[PDB]
């Protein structure tokens, strides 16, 4: 009663509920925290002015992104070259920027739907939540991180992912949490029962498998985890050791593992320079009957006589003879902001000094690329950050795909919660597309994810070892793979258009 | 990823 109508307490209480949402992700795996966090956001924005609701939404977002993506400081501080106070400011700015979309969501929600009714929390908010979440994941190439849909990878709503996708799970979570907040505030059991029923409906969907496994095509897949130090990785002198470490770890695996995978950019030197190594290595693999899929950095000429530096996945060995001018390669398309390219580079150039802005930039590969071929196996590649973009992976996905391929380098963030959150989003792609995921990392979570988003084999982080295990390919198309996000956007359009049309009266 | 060399 007292000091709860006040915004100060209501603003401070939004940080706690925002920060409570970070407990729903991989390092902690508490999916009830996602419901409680969203329930707090819905309830705290009740009976507030549109500007006051935006402040609550911003502070809720600042709590979520002030503790959910605070691991970015580790990458910034370890190798940033910037003063300590400067590093702290950048992480705060990232949390503040991503909190604008949450602040925008709450500000718009209270403006058009001021009264606290079932329309606002069940029809209006989930439709508006996806629009604001889309903008967060689209503006300036986006950053679709800390989405509550990924928290249900092992939860009871995992069955809805292969049908509509991850963006529908957090759409449903907003419905359930909004109804729970409506029930709690107004002391009404009707929003509580409807929230329970809507949450319990997708439970039997998790026992439906859209894939038929293929026992006759079982292979042994070995993924080498180099554990190359990030600081010494891109150096002249560590190149010879890095090649020897991977080559000596891979040599015993030839002739026994049909598919061998190296982490992202395992070969640091340019592909045009490391030709004798790749040609000789391809000969060894083909003779013994194995294929290698390794990440590398390639600089290609073009029509205008320039160089386009790509983050490439080259394939060698049986079933894919190596050639510089070949088609069995994957160039990374969605570059990491400020890590591989500088957004607004024409505007941020004056501020590039005293900001550690990278002078060079990778070239973006085509949005749609053919699946990789290696020993008669189709792989849908997705380099590191691209494994969190469910729509892009689905577009590159094909019916002939056997496994989903992902190579990453999470050594920047060290011992933090970031690699796990990245790993959790990778598991959702396997669940959505019903294909096994072959994830290899320099020192991160190198694991084989099953067709239902289940960890089959995994190795501890920060170690130099190989993950040799048998994986069975799956065939069959999920409803998500057939349709995509458009069935959800129609639901968002139907909910959004109806909510606005109700607000127009 | 990190470019440079
Ligand atoms: C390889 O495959 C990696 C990519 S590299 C990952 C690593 C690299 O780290 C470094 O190289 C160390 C230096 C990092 C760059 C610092 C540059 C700072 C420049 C100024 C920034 C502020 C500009 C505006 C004010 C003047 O780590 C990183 O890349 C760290 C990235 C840090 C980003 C800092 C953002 C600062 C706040 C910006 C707020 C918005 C401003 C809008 C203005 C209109 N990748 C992988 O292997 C996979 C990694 C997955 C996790 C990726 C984690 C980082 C995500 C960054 C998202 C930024 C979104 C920006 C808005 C769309």
């Amino acid at each position: 009663a007292s000091l709860i109508e006040r915004q100060r307490i209501r603003l401070l209480l939004a940080l706690l509920f925002g920060a409570c949402g970070t407990l729903a992700f991989s390092p902690y795996d508490v999916w009830p925290a996602a419901i409680i966090s969203l329930m707090g956001l819905q309830a705290l924005t009740f009976n507030r002015r549109p500007l006051q609701s935006a402040a609550i939404g911003f502070c809720w977002g600042f709590g979520l992104f002030g503790s959910g993506i605070n691991w970015v400081y580790v990458s910034i501080a370890t190798f940033g070259g910037m003063p300590g106070p400067v590093n702290i400011f950048l992480v705060v700015l990232l949390a503040a920027y991503l909190s604008l979309y949450t602040g925008l969501f709450a500000g718009v929600l209270s403006r058009l739907w001021p009264k606290t009714t079932w329309l606002r929390v069940a029809i209006a908010a989930p439709a508006l939540w996806q629009v604001t979440e889309f903008l967060r994941g689209w503006v300036l190439t986006g950053f679709p991180w800390l989405q509550f849909g990924y928290s249900q990878i092992d939860g009871p709503l995992k069955g809805l992912a292969p049908i509509m996708g991850v963006e529908a799970i957090n759409f449903l979570l907003m419905m359930v949490s909004g109804l729970l907040a409506l029930a709690l505030v107004k002391r009404n059991w009707r929003p509580l029962v409807v929230a329970v029923v809507l949450f319990a409906l997708p439970f039997p969907l998790r026992y439906i498998q859209w894939f038929t496994p293929q026992p006759e095509k079982t292979i042994q897949v070995s993924m080498v985890q180099g554990d190359i130090p990030q600081s010494l990785k891109w150096d002249e002198g560590q190149l010879l050791n890095t090649l020897k470490i991977y080559y000596n770890a891979t040599a015993p695996l030839m002739g026994k593992s049909s598919l061998i995978i190296w982490p992202e950019s395992a070969i640091t030197d340019l592909e045009i320079n490391q030709q004798p190594f790749l040609k000789a290595l391809d000969g060894e693999l083909r003779d013994k009957g194995s294929s290698l899929v390794t990440g590398i950095v390639d600089a290609r000429l073009n029509k205008q006589n320039r160089y386009d530096t790509y983050n490439t996945i080259i394939t060698l060995g049986k079933g894919a003879p190596y050639s510089y001018e070949s088609a069995d390669r994957y160039n990374k398309n969605h570059l990491v902001p400020f890590g591989e390219f500088v957004p607004l580079e024409s505007i941020l150039r004056p501020l590039a000094p005293f900001f550690d802005l990278p002078m060079s930039s990778f070239s973006r590969g085509p949005y749609i690329q053919p699946p990789l071929s290696a020993n008669g196996i189709e792989l849908t590649a997705a380099i590191a950050y691209e494994i969190i973009l469910g729509e892009q992976v689905r577009d590159n996905f094909r019916p002939d795909t056997d496994y989903l391929l992902t190579i990453s380098n999470d050594a920047w963030f060290g011992k933090s919660i970031g690699p796990w959150q990245h790993f959790q989003m990778a598991r959702m792609r396997a669940l959505e597309l019903a294909r096994p995921l072959l994830r290899s990392t320099n020192n991160g979570i190198t694991a084989v994810i099953g067709p239902q988003g289940e960890i089959q084999a995994m190795i501890p982080q920060f170690t130099r070892e190989v993950l040799t295990t048998n994986v069975t390919p799956t065939t069959g198309l999920t409803p998500y793979a057939r349709t995509g996000n458009w069935p959800l956007w129609v639901l968002t359009a139907l909910f959004g258009f109806a909510a606005v049309l109700m607000s127009l009266r | 990823s990190k470019k440079k060399k």
